[PDB]
């Protein structure tokens, strides 16, 4: 079977500039069944380039691919802001396919740290015997940071879930919300609930923190 | 005036089957290559099996072959795909699309065509509206709602009916251990409006016909 690889994972470039991505097949494969698409959130892929070098019909013109063999590259001379997306190369053998992995192209601007806000669990959930606190960091870049918990100093694990928006339309940052789950017992029997966060626009982690039962 | 339907989205347990459709108008499908893609939440996209319509002939993903059977209705321009022995593994949504060339000494065909994509979920849950908690709130302050213990997916949620729409940020859902979902939805605003503006998020889960508006209210220590 073909297996194919993408490079990069993430790419990160501004308007204007020029971006090139990478595929490599794990054997030589027909140029006639290489091809490029485009994914955004919530919608159905799209054809850039089919024949390894075809532009498909209502493709702008900075879309271009070349290579044969192995190795191929999807360019795009001068990213708009609609380009910002996941692209895919494709091949086949057989009408048997397979997708490589993708290639995030985001948005690079200005570095920007999260502002961190925590939200204690509220009194009507605790009704109901469970606890959630939330961490927010909010409107950063670039899209990796680091949160932890600490419950009277206690490092938690493997009792939260992260989530992480897309980046945004207008001023190209993402947010990120971390929860951490409890019981109503244990929330009650223990008094600091501590969100640090790391990242790279921060100059130390920043912590956000409340005594629980604090107004 | 091409367009591929699909039919509507699926909940299924382990191990039961799942058949989606994919419907072509405008165009025949004895001319048309159809494929099935899956993507799973968050990840990449993954080829399963299709049609190629010229040759009348079917084609699987060896990783699937076991369990999944496409269909071709020449009569009704109608694509099936079955995909049994379920798990959440399976769980994605599932895309038709026209994937295969035509190589003839002329050039290289191809369409480009894709459905709207059809979302199945594998999972014991049952479905069950949220609650929704409120995550309450220098110069800017954040509030938000939490709509914890949904299934199945989607939930929608809008501030003021729809008047608030700068500084929110709707999260993607997690999916927890218990096997239901939770979201949460924040906004940043001006911290002089917390004592003048109301705040309510209007949370929608139409698998369960719930609707909720939730007012959320500062703190303040004084």
């Amino acid at each position: 079977e073909i297996v194919l690889t993408q490079s990069p994972g993430t790419l990160s470039l501004s308007p204007g500039e020029r971006a090139t991505l990478s595929c490599r097949a794990s054997q030589i494969v027909s140029r006639n069944h290489l091809a490029w698409y485009q994914q955004k959130p919530g919608q159905a892929p799209r054809l850039l380039i089919f024949g390894a070098s075809s532009r498909a019909t209502g493709i702008p013109v900075r879309f271009s691919g070349s290579g044969s063999g192995t190795d191929f590259t999807l360019t795009i001379n001068g990213l708009a802001p609609e380009d910002f997306a996941v692209y895919y190369c494709l091949s086949s053998d057989s009408s048997i396919f397979t997708f490589g992995p993708g290639t995030k192209v985001d948005f690079k601007r200005t570095v920007a740290a999260p502002s961190v806000f925590i939200f204690p669990p509220s009194d009507e959930q605790l009704k109901s015997g469970t606890a959630s606190v939330v961490c927010l960091l909010n409107n950063f870049y670039p899209r990796e940071a680091k949160v932890q918990w600490k419950v009277d100093n206690a490092l938690q694990s493997g009792n939260s879930q992260e989530s992480v928006t897309e980046q945004d339309s207008k001023d190209s940052t993402y947010s990120l919300s971390s929860t951490l789950t409890l019981s109503k017992a244990d929330y009650e029997k223990h008094k600091v609930y501590a969100c640090e966060v790391t990242h790279q626009g921060l100059s130390s982690p920043v912590t956000k923190s409340f005594n629980r039962g604090e107004c | 005036q091409v367009q591929l339907v699909q039919s509507g989205a699926e909940v299924k347990k382990p191990g039961a089957t799942v058949k989606v459709s994919c419907k072509i108008s405008g165009h025949t499908l004895i001319k048309l290559s159809i494929h099935w893609v899956r993507q799973a939440p968050g990840k990449g996209l993954e080829w399963m099996g299709g049609y190629e319509g010229e040759v009348d002939e079917i084609f699987y993903a060896q990783k699937f072959q076991h369990r999944l059977t496409v269909i071709a209705d020449t009569a009704t321009d109608t694509v099936y795909m079955e995909l049994g022995r379920l798990t959440s593994d399976d769980t994605a949504v599932y895309f038709c699309g026209t994937l295969g060339v035509t190589v003839t000494e002329a050039g290289l065909g191809i369409d480009d065509y894709w459905g709207q994509g059809t979302l199945v979920t594998v999972s014991s849950a049952s479905t069950k509206g949220p609650s929704v908690f409120p995550l309450a709130p220098g110069g800017t302050a954040a509030l938000g709602c939490l709509v914890k213990d949904y299934f199945p997916e989607p939930v929608t949620v809008s501030w003021n009916s729809g008047a608030l729409t700068s500084g929110v940020h709707t999260f993607p859902a997690v999916l927890q251990s218990s096997g239901l979902y939770s979201l949460s939805s924040v906004v940043t605003v001006p911290s002089s409006s917390l004592g003048t503006q109301t705040y309510i998020c209007n949370v929608n889960h139409k698998p369960s016909n719930t609707k909720v508006d939730k007012k959320v209210e500062p703190k303040s220590c004084d």
